[PDB]
């Protein structure tokens, strides 16, 4: 039934770094801010 | 501070083994040495047999002294040293450039650029306070221009681990501020002298590294920068390489046929 | 392997691996 | 009186040498003193620094001088401290121990902060727990466990050895910021250098030795070149027995 | 446990206790600490396994010190203990026959010529298993896996069992393709062929 | 071996 | 003695102190099993219902 | 259950000799498994009761530690000569449980309490590690137990079973100690 | 509550039984496990255990 | 009994006067020693001074008396004098009498310039020089000899460097026949208290 | 005795404040109570207090309150983010996208059970992979060969570091120099 | 000691006057007595004098309560059962077994929980003896 | 509890950060269903890969790693998934942080009494009490007790004397495969 | 521990105990040394 029929890539932590230096601009934080603001009110949703 | 002693004995080592890059020359830049031995893969050149500073036999900081290393270099081991000597005067030397307090003249292009990127002079000296201010290690902070985004965002503030050089990423390095920890000390015990929380401290050398800067400097260098990217032989250089790289994709594609 | 062989069976266990050893040796020589 | 006489000052016998001035003066600084110190009440967190088990109202002998130890002391490690608090409350990672603040923040960029303060704070630790004032001399069964690894052919060649490769190792690390240990394994010895906010625990190792490489630590006394001076000096202080009672406790 | 009572007597034996000690010698993950476990079931007589032999020449070639030489030696005294050496146990002393080049060349040699012995013997052993059954494709693939080892080590399945292995086969096409299989298992890949 | 049981070892 | 509601013995509860659920919890603590952990969370304090006209 | 008076020199040469009997329960248990013996419920019963004997004391602790809301900082030497005074004397039966444990709520603590304890909790719920640490503390300091641990160990445990029960650290009032009539 | 473990339970089942459509003769057996287990017996392949088949 | 034994001892040994904490040990709310947070603090610290240390290592394996008869010429000191506060000194850690640091400062006086060699300017050195009367090394700053305390009993002194295996005491036997038991039998061996 | 020291009028303001955010509530307390440290909700009713004694009606104090917590977690986070930036361009430092390469690995070896030599085997072509690795490679369909964008590596990180142009000077700017 | 402070050697320990004209109240309270079973007036569970009692009346009605085993009792599914029904009546010339394999899956979950429903009534029982039952000792509040 | 998404689906975007919670989602991507109650498990399913060889999996993909940050960022990857491991090592690491930290300003130093409170739940001792008290509860089977008694068998006079010098640890002796029993098969006999 | 005879048993078998010797150097008559050593031990005490 084989012969009928016939993730480990390697990411590097130094070339994310545009996209880390994104993150470390005010507006984007503020919008972290916004969006952790307005789930900040308690939930009652549980499960 | 000066490596250039240290490194007059080391490269004459070193450039037989850039001649990939370019051979024996009698100037070499600092930037340019920083760039050619800034990545290492272990695949291609690993550390010789009975690598000197492998065993722990001879420190790092001393294989500049002893001739029989000289001789037969590790290339890795001579690379990471070159390395750190050149970024570190490059450093030390970009800041004796920005760190002349002398004039008070203030250039209009240079608010121009930065008003439309940030929003007024205050908001980038409050950028490159928090950004020297808070850090992981004691380095330097760097301003650079990056060609990427560089319609969008002209500027932007990386801080550096250690020595590190912006150059490696590709970044065009504008102007620098010190915060390495002898800084620190020497400011710490210029307060106790006359005639306190660390963290305070290190954003006053922070701010008052930043109103010492020259701005003329960087005028001349965002120029120098945005010229470059402008230039012909930059798109020229760039299509003969992504053409090479195409030949080489499709030579090894046919090499398995 | 004639005689490791024989001397394993004989309850000789170190001469054999020896003499074993030493065949592997001539054969070297032999071929090369 | 112990409780009434502020953090710094000494309790001492009357000599009667006051003029009233400095005598007003002194009232003073003590009346600021019990300000600043209803605020640091306040401002205390969960995390704080270690009581040390020597007095370093004079220095650390043949080591430091009273302003270099308390530029480590008073100035770096505190304010490691007051990072490490400000970024472990209101946080997952709120009351609990030195480790599971450096064993969980370990190898993450978003926490890079909380992890870096943590091990730092570690180091610190270790380091001022591995300097004995006066220095020791190691013990017979650490040095049969090293002899047997470093040693060739040499009495005790394990200590010259040793007290060799720390040097070499601390020379070796450039960036001047960071920390030399010496570690076990689990299966071997080994003198690791790590890069500041790192930490032995962190890579799972069982720290025997530390050396504070930070040119912040010899600055004041060694100069800038003075660095093999340094460790050199550092082990007439060094604490060997601790070393040796976590390397037996390891091994069972 | 020694047995102590007729109804205990009839819960033991020392191939099974081959079975309990397996199990305390996977448990070890070092070495050293293994020997001394394998020293005692080897002392107070105990039926030794394919098992016992895989979990310690796996530990000894793993184990960074040992010498190469000890290593066989210690598989050769298994077997003359009378464990059956199978697929994994040849397999595991292959990469260590690889990992030495540091030994005499007349030892190397010695030591080739034993564990190429040793594939064709569990090759032809692993014919007369699986042929009775019909299993024709997976008995070439077994075999695939044999020639496969035997050619890194410069040598091939012998013809004997070839011919063992011919004399076994059902459809015609498997027939051809051992053939042609063992032609191509004389001369490297580059040889002219039609 | 006699020597080996009775030594003492300073000298 | 007997309680309003229902003629209970006792004052109806679920938790009362501060440290029970970490010292219940102690080797997990200091393991660090509890650094994410929901349920020493959500719970911790959660006390009954009011039931009562 | 006689329990022994104490006596001349033969008592006390036994009360010398004695060894563990926490052990010796277990070894004789055990030895059932011997070619000539069977094993025994009653060896095993004798065992449990050895082993599970620290009800009277321990439970008695466990009420001190987990049943009483605010009863001071359990380390200061005060309230702490209270507690131990108190288990030595519900040990060797001079005290009732009932009796040491209103003994132990009602005791002088410090003057107007309530108000200094308006100054540290909202609704008067102390934190119970200052109370383990002197309950297990007094138990070690006390000769309790043979082997140290126990002590530690089975405050703590009782503890930890309880945590899972319905109002667990409330109780009735008759059925928490000693009372004509009992639970199961 | 019941659904979530019977979730991961019936998940962890069949990761077990599909790691052999992911690995055929990989690993994982004893030798001694040939002896014993291969065996027809109630826990591997009974006939029926039950009355009126 | 027990009881009564317990009164009894913990009667005899509680502590009086004043601790560091400026209270009494059995004050109500402020406590000394939790935890054993003492016990710790000699654990890592140990009472040894660093003149202790440089004289044992450079007089190494050789004999102590021998060591006095060559450090006094004839006219020198009586023998009986240095001999008495040497031994004092060493075991039952004392300050050293003048006596023995007069011989000490010019026997050592290489090891003790290679001690102080590379100290920074503020930081404490190790020196012996009499010039003041008294020898108490709460005195001296603790820097005449190399110690770090102000006063040592005696007897703990003792047990502490003795846990220290250097000098020979039960080692007196044939000495390889010693060693050989220290090995085979452990220290483990008194663990038996037959 | 049990009786709350709280008036019914702070029950309900700390009750709001509590419910208008949960992470004011949770700060000091997460677990057990931390209670030698001042508390988010405290420091927010004194300043609420505060506010109102200056004549801030309650509206208005308490999402001004609100406003000063939630702008310094603001400066706190962002400081974690800048150092987050470095601690990725350090090296050693990993967030999710690499993570994810982690598990990637554990998963492989748990799926398709493997052979201690075929995991250093794995090893070693992965870091022929992470250093060698190219960007652009080709698949042959023939004729037609089609070359796409593959997964990172250092040699990626080299091409990176010169403008792509294959050469390590670019830069014009000023710097020093060695003859 | 070894056993509760309300029981001696012979029985219930006799504290008021009518336990010493009437002794016969210490060693006998019905026919679940056993010897360990004084003292503890309540006798095991599933046995004669087991139930606990609120307000002095006894408490009998258990599996009531938890709506196992009522005429009141909580139904799992109806939905499901009334589908298939609503199938078997309509028509015979289509059969589905797709409702009655929605309704067996229903079922197969309803075993489970309704032992889970009983055992946490159990540990009521449990509970409602220790913290709330006065164990037959107050008057009838009910008449 | 704060800053925990209560609604969170498989197909909302992967979490930046490495938590117990963003890693165990992911692995629910990555793996599937595959969940481990602790890590010797996870290397029971993997029969016979220890850390170390992962290790250099993981040193070969982040070249800048050292080795043992290498086999660190597994077992903390694997201790993120499932439960932290149990393992002498760390117990000498927690130890070690223990007392490098020393005293605490806290109150009446709670947080150390805390560790200490904790780090004797892990000794021998404590062990033993267990055993002792999960025997109370008779929770053992015949067969653990003709253990308990050969393992007592194996003593002598000797052997008592020094092992009850400790006043427990021969009831661990006695004890030590129950214990190991409740804090943590022959087939058919072959003949001749 | 030898075939060597202590100055000990040779006061046993003579009979002589401890106190006959009282103008002799030695002190401890068990151990194994010579007249010398004992000399040399005891030699600071006077
Ligand atoms: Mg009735
Ligand atoms: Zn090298």
């Amino acid at each position: 039934q084989q012969d009928v029929d016939n993730f480990i890539s390697p990411q590097l932590p130094q070339m994310d770094w545009r996209n880390m230096s994104a993150r470390s601009s005010e507006e984007s934080i503020r919008e972290e801010m916004r969006q952790l603001a307005e789930n900040d009110v308690m939930q009652h949703q549980r499960v | 501070l000066r490596n250039a002693r240290e490194l007059h004995r080391l490269l004459p080592a070193l450039l037989p083994l850039l001649d990939p890059p370019v051979p024996t020359g009698a100037s070499v830049c600092a930037a340019h040495l920083i760039v050619a031995t800034g990545h290492v893969s272990k695949q291609r050149e690993p550390h010789m047999s009975n690598c000197p500073v492998l065993e722990r036999k001879i420190p790092l900081s001393e294989i500049a002294s002893d001739d029989n290393f000289l001789k037969h270099p590790c290339v890795p081991c001579l690379k990471h040293r070159i390395n750190f000597l050149a970024s570190e005067d490059f450093c030390y030397d970009f800041v004796e450039r920005c760190g002349c307090g002398t004039d008070g003249a203030l250039p209009p292009e240079w608010r121009c650029i930065v008003e439309r990127q940030f929003g007024s002079m205050a908001a980038l000296v409050e950028e490159l306070v928090i950004h020297a201010s808070n850090r992981r290690e004691a380095g330097w902070t760097w301003l650079v221009y990056d060609a990427q985004q560089a319609g969008e965002r002209p500027l932007l503030v990386v801080n550096m681990p250690a020595q590190r050089s912006p150059l490696l990423l590709g970044l065009w390095p504008l102007a620098v501020v010190n915060v390495t920890e002898a800084v620190l000390v020497e400011a710490v015990r210029a307060e106790s002298s006359g005639s306190k929380k660390l963290s305070e401290i290190r954003e006053k050398v922070a701010r008052d590294a930043v109103s010492r800067m020259n701005w003329g400097f960087i005028l001349q260098q965002l120029k120098k920068a945005e010229t470059y990217y402008a230039s012909s032989d930059r798109g020229e250089k760039i299509r003969v390489h992504r053409m090479k790289l195409e030949r080489e994709a499709v030579t090894k594609a046919m090499s398995g046929l | 392997n004639a005689f490791s062989n024989m001397l394993r069976e004989n309850g000789l266990h170190d001469t054999a691996r020896e003499v074993a050893l030493c065949e592997a040796m001539n054969r070297n020589k032999e071929l090369a | 009186y112990h409780a009434y006489v502020p953090k710094g000052a000494s309790v001492q016998m009357g000599e009667t040498f006051m003029p009233s001035n400095i005598a007003t003066a002194v009232f003073r600084e003590t009346e600021a003193a019990a300000a600043r110190a209803d605020k640091t009440k306040e401002e205390t967190g969960f995390f704080s620094q270690p009581r040390l088990n020597y007095p370093v109202s004079s220095g650390i002998p043949a080591l430091f001088s009273k302003d270099q130890f308390d530029m480590q002391y008073s100035l770096f490690h505190r304010d490691v401290v007051e990072t490490l608090n400000r970024h472990t409350l209101g946080t997952p990672l709120e009351g609990h121990n030195l480790e599971t603040v450096i064993r969980k923040t370990s190898f993450d960029a978003t926490q890079a902060v909380a992890h870096t303060a943590a091990s730092e704070h570690f180091n610190y630790c270790f380091f001022y727990k591995s300097l004995r004032p006066w220095g020791t001399a190691p013990p017979p069964r650490l040095r049969e466990a090293l002899q047997l690894q470093y040693g060739t052919n040499g009495s005790a060649d394990a200590m010259d050895e040793v007290r060799r490769i720390v040097w070499v190792t601390a020379a070796s690390h450039q960036e001047r910021c960071g920390w030399v240990y010496l570690v076990w394994s689990g299966v071997h010895f080994d003198v690791v250098e790590f890069p500041h906010g790192s930490c032995p625990i962190a890579s799972d190792l069982i720290p025997l030795l530390a050396l504070n490489v930070h040119e912040s630590a010899y600055i004041l006394d060694y100069g800038t070149s003075g660095l093999k001076q340094y460790v050199e000096n550092y082990f007439k202080a060094c604490n060997w027995p601790l070393a040796e009672r976590y390397y037996l406790m390891a091994i069972g | 446990l020694e047995p102590c009572t007729p109804r205990e007597w009839l819960q033991f034996s020392h191939r099974n206790l081959a079975y309990a000690y397996n199990g305390a010698l996977r448990a070890c993950h070092s070495l050293p600490s293994m020997l001394l476990l394998y020293k005692e079931m080897k002392q107070r007589g105990v039926k030794v396994d394919v098992d016992t032999m895989n979990v310690l020449l796996t530990r000894a070639a793993r184990h960074e010190h040992i010498q190469v030489d000890d290593v066989f030696l210690l598989f050769d005294e298994l077997v003359a203990l009378g464990a059956r050496p199978d697929l994994a146990a040849a397999e595991t002393l292959h990469t260590v026959l690889s990992h030495s080049a540091s030994m005499p060349e007349e030892w190397r040699e010695a030591r080739r010529l034993q564990l190429v012995e040793l594939y064709n013997n569990l090759a032809m052993e692993e014919v007369e298993r699986l042929a009775p059954h019909r299993a024709d494709r997976l008995l070439k693939e077994q075999m695939k896996r044999f020639r496969g080892n035997l050619q890194q080590l410069g040598s091939g399945l012998r013809p004997t069992v070839y011919c063992r292995y011919l004399h076994t086969t059902h459809t015609a096409a498997v027939l051809l393709e051992e053939v042609h299989n063992f032609l191509w298992e004389l001369v490297p890949n580059d040889h002219p062929a039609m | 071996v006699s020597l080996i049981l009775s030594w003492d070892g300073p000298g | 003695r007997e309680g309003w509601l229902f003629g209970q013995q006792v004052q109806l509860h679920y938790h009362r102190f501060p440290d029970e659920q970490l010292i219940t919890n102690l080797s997990r603590w200091r393991t660090g099993e509890t650094v994410g952990d929901i349920a020493m969370q959500q719970f911790r304090n959660a006390q009954p219902f009011d039931i009562e006209d | 259950d006689i329990p022994k008076n104490l006596e001349g020199e033969r008592s006390r040469r036994d009360l010398a000799s004695r060894g563990d009997t926490e052990f010796q329960a277990l070894v004789e248990f055990i030895e059932g498994a011997s070619y000539d013996q069977l094993i025994s419920g009653r060896r095993f019963k004798k065992v449990y009761d050895v082993l599970s004997e620290n009800d009277d004391m321990f439970i008695w602790l466990c009420h001190t530690a987990m049943s009483v809301l605010n009863p001071g900082d359990m380390r200061s030497r005060l309230i702490y000569n209270h507690l131990r005074i108190l288990a030595e004397s519900v040990a060797s039966g001079e005290m009732t449980q009932r009796t040491a444990f209103r003994f132990f709520e009602s005791a002088v603590r410090s003057p107007a309490y309530r108000e200094i304890a308006k100054r540290q909790l909202e609704g008067g719920a102390a934190t119970r590690l200052a109370g383990i640490s002197a309950a297990a503390d007094v138990m070690r300091r006390m000769g309790l137990t043979r082997r140290p641990m126990s002590s530690y160990f089975e405050l703590y445990q009782r503890i930890v079973e309880r945590s899972e029960a319905m109002t667990p650290w409330g109780f009735p009032p008759l059925f928490q100690f000693e009372e004509r009539l009992s639970l199961e | 509550t019941d659904r979530i473990r019977r979730y991961f339970r019936e998940l962890e089942a069949v990761h077990t039984s599909g790691s052999a459509s992911a690995r055929g003769s990989g690993g994982g057996t004893t030798a001694e496990h040939k002896q014993q287990d291969q065996f027809y017996s109630p826990e591997n392949q009974p006939i029926s255990l039950h009355r009126n088949n | 009994m027990g009881e009564r034994m317990r009164a009894i001892i913990e009667d005899y040994s509680k502590g009086f006067g004043l601790g560091p904490h400026g209270h009494s040990p059995t004050h109500d709310t402020i406590h000394y020693n939790t935890l054993n947070a003492e016990g710790e603090r000699v654990r890592d610290l140990g009472y040894t001074d660093a003149l202790g240390r440089l004289f044992s290592e450079k007089l190494g394996d050789r004999d102590v008396h021998q060591w006095a008869v060559e450090s006094c010429a004839d006219g020198e000191a009586d023998v009986r004098q240095l001999l008495l506060s040497l031994h004092e000194w060493r075991e039952r850690g004392r300050p050293p009498s003048l006596l023995l640091a007069n011989v000490l400062s010019k026997y050592l006086e290489e090891e003790i310039a290679a001690f102080n060699k590379g100290i920074p300017e503020n930081a404490p050195k190790l020196q012996l020089e009499t010039s003041d009367g008294t020898l108490a090394h709460s005195g001296s700053g603790g820097s005449r000899s190399g110690t770090m305390w102000a006063d040592v009993d005696p007897t703990t002194f003792a047990l502490h460097q003795a846990s220290q295996s250097t000098r020979s005491t039960r080692c007196d036997e044939p000495f390889i026949l010693h060693l050989v038991k220290r090995a085979k039998l452990g220290e483990c061996v008194t663990n038996f208290t037959d | 005795d049990d009786t709350s020291t709280l008036s019914p009028e702070r029950v309900a303001l700390r009750d709001e404040l509590a419910r208008k955010s949960r992470l004011v509530a949770s700060e000091g307390m997460r677990y057990y109570n931390i209670f030698w440290v001042r508390k988010p909700l405290d420091t927010m009713e004194k300043e609420y207090y505060e506010l109102k004694r200056r004549g801030v009606d309650h509206g208005e104090a308490i999402r001004k309150v609100l406003q000063g917590f939630y702008s310094g977690l603001a400066v706190k986070k962002r400081v974690a983010a800048i150092q987050a930036e470095e601690a990725k361009l350090t090296g050693r430092f990993i967030t999710m996208r690499e993570a994810t390469v982690v598990l990637g690995v554990l998963a492989k070896l748990h799926k398709e059970q493997l052979t201690p030599h075929q995991v250093s085997l794995l090893a070693k072509e992965q870091g022929e992979t992470t250093q060698s690795g190219a960007k652009l490679t080709a698949i042959v369909s023939r004729q037609v060969e089609v070359k796409e964008t593959a997964n990172d590596s250092v040699r990626q990180l080299r091409e990176k570091a010169e403008d792509q142009t294959g050469f390590p000077d670019w830069y014009t700017g000023e710097s020093p120099t060695y003859s | 000691r070894q056993h509760d402070s309300g029981v001696n050697q012979y029985g219930l320990k006799p504290t008021n006057a009518y336990d010493y004209i009437n002794p016969t109240n210490l060693i006998n309270f019905g026919r679940g007595t056993t010897f360990d079973n004084l003292g503890v007036r309540r006798a095991g569970r599933g046995e004669i004098d087991s139930s606990p009692s609120h307000s002095g009346s006894p408490v009998f009605t258990q599996a009531k309560l938890i709506g196992l085993s009522g005429e009141e009792q909580l139904t799992m599914c109806q939905s499901e059962t009334m589908a298939l029904r609503l199938c078997m009546a309509k028509a015979g010339k289509e059969t589905c077994e797709r409702e009655s394999r929605a309704l067996d899956s229903c079922l197969g979950r309803v075993g489970h929980l309704r032992r889970a429903m009983s055992e946490a009534c159990w540990e009521f029982n449990d509970w409602f003896i220790q913290n709330v039952s006065d164990n037959h000792t107050k008057p009838f509040q009910h008449r | 509890p704060a800053e925990h998404n209560t609604l969170s689906s498989l197909r909302d975007e992967l979490r930046l950060d490495l938590t117990a919670q963003s890693l165990k989602e992911a692995w629910m991507r990555v793996s599937g269903g595959v969940y481990f109650q602790s890590v010797d498990e996870y290397y029971a399913s993997v029969d016979g890969l220890d850390a170390e060889q992962i290790g250099e999996v993981l040193a070969a993909l982040f070249p800048e790693l050292n080795c043992y940050e290498a086999q660190a960022l597994v077992q903390r990857t694997l201790e993120c998934i499932s439960r932290p491991v149990s393992a002498a090592s760390r117990q000498l690491s927690r130890t070690i942080t223990a007392e490098a930290v020393g005293l605490d300003n806290a109150p009446g130093h709670y947080t150390n009494f805390l560790e200490w409170m904790g780090r004797l739940t892990e000794t021998r001792a404590f062990k033993t009490e267990h055993a002792l008290f999960e025997f109370s509860r008779r929770k053992f089977n015949r067969d653990d007790v003709r253990v308990m008694f050969e393992n007592y068998r194996l003593m002598s006079k000797a052997t008592l004397l020094a092992d009850s010098a400790d006043s427990y640890s021969h009831f661990y002796t006695v004890l030590k495969d129950f214990a190991r029993k409740v804090a943590g098969q022959i087939g058919v006999r072959i003949d001749e | 521990d030898t075939r060597r005879r202590t100055l000990e048993d040779v006061l046993k078998r003579l009979g002589k105990t401890t106190r006959d010797l009282g103008s002799i150097p030695i002190v401890n008559p068990r151990v194994d040394v010579g007249l010398p050593t004992h000399i040399k031990r005891n030699y600071q005490l006077h």
